[PDB]
This record gives C-alpha cells, structure tokens and sequence, in this order.
C-alpha cells in the first residue's frame, strides 16, 4: 500500500501531461487522489509546482510568434528559457538517483530544493507579465513608451529583494536596448525609428516633431523628464534638415555616444543626471555639424 | 505512522492526528504514556518552526522596507536546513525514536526561538527602528543570540550604506518606509531625525551628515552642478 | 523500442505507432500516462520539422526567382544541424529520457516556428515581395528573430545587385518573376 502510493507519486512528477494524469485547462493537472496521510499532504506541495508550471508555458505560447510589443517577446524568449532549464535538470537528476537506490526513496528532498530555487525567481517574473497586459488593453482602449515606464516604475515598486531584483535586472537591460537603438538614431543621425512602437515620438521643409502623449512619456511628467525632451526634440530636428540638404557635409564627425547611453541602460536608473550627460552631447555634435553645413555650403 | 506525523508537523503542515491549541499536545490516555511525553517534547519545537513560517510568508507581499526584506530573505534561507534535517531522519531513520528525535534537531529550537522575539518586534516599528532592536539583542550574552543578530546586521547595513551615498552624492534621498534620516517639513524643507539611527552611528555623527547634504541641496538649487570628483 | 519510433518522427519520416492528425498523439491510456504526456511534447516539435521539410522539398523544383531559391538554400541547410542532432541522441542515448529529449533539442524548435510563418507567406506573392516581408518580421522583437531574417536577407539581396548592375551597364534586365522594377 504505502511503497506502492509513494512510487506513483514519484513516478508521476517526470510528466503531468499525462495519460491518467489529467490536465484541466484554467484547476490545473489533476490526478485522483488516494490515501494514507503522507500522500495527501505531498500532492499538495505537488499541485503548486504543478500550477506555476503549466501557467508559464501559457504565458510563454501568447508573447511568442506574434508582435505586440518588441520588448514582450524578448522578455517571454528568455523567462521560459532559464525557467525550464533549471526545473528540468534538477528534476531529471534527483529522480534518476531515487529510482537507482530503491526507486520508494523520499519525495521530501526533492521537494525542498526545487522549491527553494524556484520561489523567489517565478512570482515576480509571472505577475509582472500580466501586469503589462492589462495596461496594455488599457492603454489600446485609450503603447511603447507606456511600457517602458511601468517597468521602471516595477524596479522601483519591489525594492528590496535580492534574488529577484537581479534576475529581473538581467532581463530589463537585454529589453532597454531597442530603445536605446532608437534614441542614438534619432539624436545623432536623425532618424525616427517606429515600426508599430518603439518609443514615443511621431513626426509632426524643415517639419516638427513632438512627442505621443497618448503612448505615454518617458518618465511621464517631472521637470527634469520636460526639459530633457524638449532637447531630445531639438538635436533630432537639426539632424534631420542637415541630412536632407544631401552630400554637402553631414553627419557628426566627433565621436559616439552609444558607448555612454548602454552605460545608462546597464544602471537601470532613469537618473535626471546621467541622462542630461547623454542628451547634452548627443546637442553638441549636432550643433557643430548643424553650423559646419550652413557656414561651408 | 507514529514518526510520519511529526514529520509532518515539523515541515509546517498541520497534522490531523494531534490536536493543536497553541503550544502541545492534549492528547487523551488511550496510547503509551511513554510516547506521549516524548511527542509532548516534539509539538514544542514543531510549534515554533509553523509559527515562524507563517511570520516569513505574510510579512513577504514586497513593497516594505528593504531592510525587512534582507530580514525575511535571511530567515528563509535559515529555514531551508531544518526541511532538510526532517529530511535526514525519515530517511535514514524509518523507525525512530522521538526523545533521540527530539536531542537530534536541538539546535534549530535554539535559534527559532530567539527569531520569535524579533519577528514580533518588527509588527511594531518599521524601517531604521530595526537596527536599534537589532543593537539590543546583541547587547544580551549567549555566542548564539550576538551571532545572529550580526548576520542580519550585514544586509541591513548594506541598505543604509547605499542611500547615505545617494543622499551625500546627488542630493535628496527620503525615507519613504524609513531608510533614511530625512523628514519632511521648491519652498518645503527637510530635518533631520534623530531619534532614527542606533549607537553605532552617533546622533551628532549622523546630524553632520545632514548638514553637508543640506549644503549639496543647496548647491544644485543655486544652478545644477554637474557630478564632479565627489 | 519507445525512443526509436520517436526518432523516426524527428528525422521527417511518419511513424506507423503514433497517431498523425496535424499536431498531436491521440494515443489512449493503454501505455503510462507519465511516458505519454512526454510524448505529447516530442511530437509538436517533430511535427513542425516535417510539416517545413515538405514545403522546402516542394518548392523545389527550379524555374523560379532564385530570391526563392536562395530562401530554400539556406532552409535545407539549417535542417541538416537537426538530423545530426538526432544521430548525437541515439548513438549516446540508447535509453534516454523523452522530457530530457525534448530540452536538448530545444533551439531547434524556437528556430523552426518562425520559418513556417515565413514558408505560409512565400506563397502568396513573389519575387520583390519576399524583402517586404522579411523588413515586417526584423522588425519584431528577440535576438533569434533579426538574426534568422538577416541571414535570408544577405542571400537575396546579392541577387538584386547584380540584377542591377546588368540594369544600369547594358541596359534592359525584365524582372521575369520579380527581381527588378
């Protein structure tokens, strides 16, 4: 009675997706339960570690082959990646050496490091992808830069928390790098990048440009965040004219700034000091060879 | 079956086969009165374990204080080593006993009881009032009780040295949930709280410091000041 | 005898003892339930290899853009990296774990599911075309994605430069099938 219940229930956590074994789609997998008090006690521990797997395989199918954001497909690629790796190889291992022995072996080891690993890494990283959904049906009913300042606004919110704070960190500047593409383009060389999102700043002989409220600003209001794109408005347009006025001498020719802007992202700060650093010489270059295509040709 | 259910009770989950008040076992004559003394002694150190981890899982809900983040973080990696001591015992000790049981996990009761204490502190007060609870304990005897205390100690400072170096370079860092000394009251000022730091950072010390972050303010209202060799 | 039939599947050859209905095993209780639902995965990624082998094998079959060409070129060369893989597993995994199975062959199947938009896409329109909807697709998110879209892109744009060159040089290069305006 009892090897045999103890043996089905080690037997079972290799694969949930079985044939006896059933899943459910919204309580989760679901097997029959038996008796004795032991085993009772640990398909409960079984069901939440059930629960969490299945839903990030979910989450993961919806992020994956389809656009709704550039930055929700990198962080879904990359969730799914380390979370399987982890839950499989430990898995796989610790079963196989219970199996060798005397395959009636203690659950109970196993249950405690999977859970310890697991804990701290799956909760954030769950909630916080439907978080950005449901202020994305929002904002849509009402985009980019809507996004990027609820995952500031995240870092900030959790404070305290090591584990998780750092994972996240990894994540947050691998998802900051198209944005950071778009702000060297458009201060340095003119060019406002937009396929369907990937910031917030829309055009409109020399033109305007201004900035999509509705998508959401930067840091959304602050007189630090004002000045700032105000500034950012002004390099991109001088930049722009300059490249229309052909061959006659464009592009700065002093150096680059992406090496100080990815310095930026690394931080995972919206600091007003690093990023006035990042704007006023970005200014520069584009006043210098603003005047060089104006004085010479 | 005598030993699996304090197994249970030992991993923090409720046993249904012995009654729970709030601290033993009220189990009638009806079994060896021998046993029941033993399993007297097993409910006690049981009983503390659940109680500390419910205090851990509640407290965790995040957007506190970090300081009692590095607290609740430090506590249930603490609690990682007695699962895996219940593990060791059912393991390689099928059939048992409980008074042996009970000698074998004597120093995980040691320590879950002076965490009590503290856990019930931190209800309390919140923030920079936790190093000051901190400095107390540590101030009693035992190579235990100063020993954990320092523990905690080290990833609390941690926090403290971090918002100090934001205060003192780039200005105006405020407490929020309390990680700093800065009290509120364009136009508005800031004080300072004494009260707030324990004796290992001086009050005067601590004031000084306030002092030269006023000035920096300062210099930054005048007209910004770009981050220089400080 | 269970990761032998397993294998089959992965090399883009139908298995006669497993269920083929468009996506997965429909294989009743008879068998344990543990095995079947880890058989359940192997299948969705074996399928995917299949289904694309077929599109490639029948696009083939020349007098097309070589934009197409070029497409189908690069596709059957990155099938090959699989049907190597598959050898690794057998030849040192005799008895293997079809759950482990399925994460050691896991970039594999990231990389196949965005080749089979592309393939649906091919059909539509020709030629020119294929650039447009290989610009749409690097411009969503994910290393992978721009990366397997670039190495497309330096095929077919090799082919535009010379189409070009004899445009501009001598005159007169019709498009024929798309290669020109």
């Amino acid at each position: 009675q009892e090897a045999l219940v103890v043996k089905d229930l080690l037997n079972v956590l290799i694969g949930l997706e079985g044939t006896y074994i059933r899943y459910f789609n919204d309580i989760e997998f679901k097997i029959a339960k038996k008796m004795d008090p032991s085993f009772k006690t640990f398909s409960r521990r079984i069901v939440r570690y059930g629960k969490q797997y299945m839903i990030l395989t979910r989450a993961y199918e919806k992020w994956s082959d389809t656009s709704f954001g550039m930055v929700l497909q990198r962080f879904a690629y990359e969730i799914r990646r380390f979370l399987e790796d982890v839950y499989l190889k430990t898995l796989v291992e610790r079963l196989e050496r219970d199996f060798n022995k005397v395959p009636n072996f203690s659950i109970r080891e196993l249950e405690q490091i999977i859970n310890e690993t697991e804990v701290n890494k799956q909760m954030e990283l769950l909630y916080n992808i439907y978080e950005e959904i449901f202020r994305e049906i929002e904002e849509r009913r009402t985009k980019g830069g809507a996004i990027l300042k609820i995952f500031q606004q995240k870092i900030l919110e959790n404070l305290g928390d090591r584990s998780s704070v750092m994972f996240l960190k990894k994540l947050l500047n691998n998802i900051s790098q198209d944005y950071c593409t778009m702000l060297y383009e458009w201060l340095t060389q003119g060019i406002l990048n937009d396929p369907y999102q990937e910031f917030m700043t829309y055009d409109d002989w020399d033109t305007q440009y201004f900035i999509r409220k509705d998508v959401l600003l930067r840091d959304c209001d602050s007189e630090e965040d004002k000045n700032l794109l105000f500034k950012m408005l002004r390099t991109g347009i001088l930049l722009k004219v300059v490249r229309a006025s052909l061959q006659i001498p464009t592009i700065p020719s002093n150096s680059s700034d992406i090496t100080i802007q990815e310095i930026n992202d690394f931080a995972d700060l919206m600091e007003g000091s690093n990023l006035e650093l990042y704007v006023d010489k970005c200014y520069s270059r584009a006043n210098e060879i603003f005047l060089k295509l104006f004085f010479q040709g | 079956d005598i030993l699996k259910y304090v197994s249970y009770t030992l991993l923090a989950t409720t046993s249904a086969l012995f009654p729970f008040d709030h601290e033993q076992i009220q189990i009638p004559s009806k079994i060896p009165n021998f046993e029941s003394g033993l399993l007297h002694l097993i409910f006690e150190a049981g009983l503390l374990y659940q109680s500390l981890g419910y205090k851990v899982e509640k407290f965790r809900m995040l957007n506190i204080s970090p300081m009692k983040k590095a607290l609740i973080i430090e506590i249930s990696e603490e609690l990682q080593n007695y699962t895996a001591f219940v593990n060791n015992l059912v393991s390689s000790g099928t059939v048992v006993s409980l008074k042996s049981l009970y000698r074998e996990i004597y120093e995980n009761i040691i320590r879950l009881r002076i965490y009590c204490r503290f856990t019930e502190h931190l209800e309390e007060l919140s923030g920079d009032t936790f190093l000051i609870e901190l400095n107390i304990f540590k101030s009693h005897g035992d190579l235990t009780i100063r020993k954990i205390a320092t523990n905690l100690f080290n990833s609390m400072i941690s926090l403290y040295y971090e918002y100090l170096m934001n205060w003192l370079t780039k200005g105006l860092l405020r407490a929020t949930y309390g990680e700093f000394f800065i009290a509120e009251n364009y136009h508005i000022p800031i004080e300072f709280n004494q009260e707030r730091v324990p004796a290992f950072i001086p009050k005067e010390l601590a004031y000084k410091i306030f002092m030269i972050g006023k000035s920096y303010i300062f210099l930054e209202k005048y007209c910004k000041e770009v981050q220089w060799t400080n």
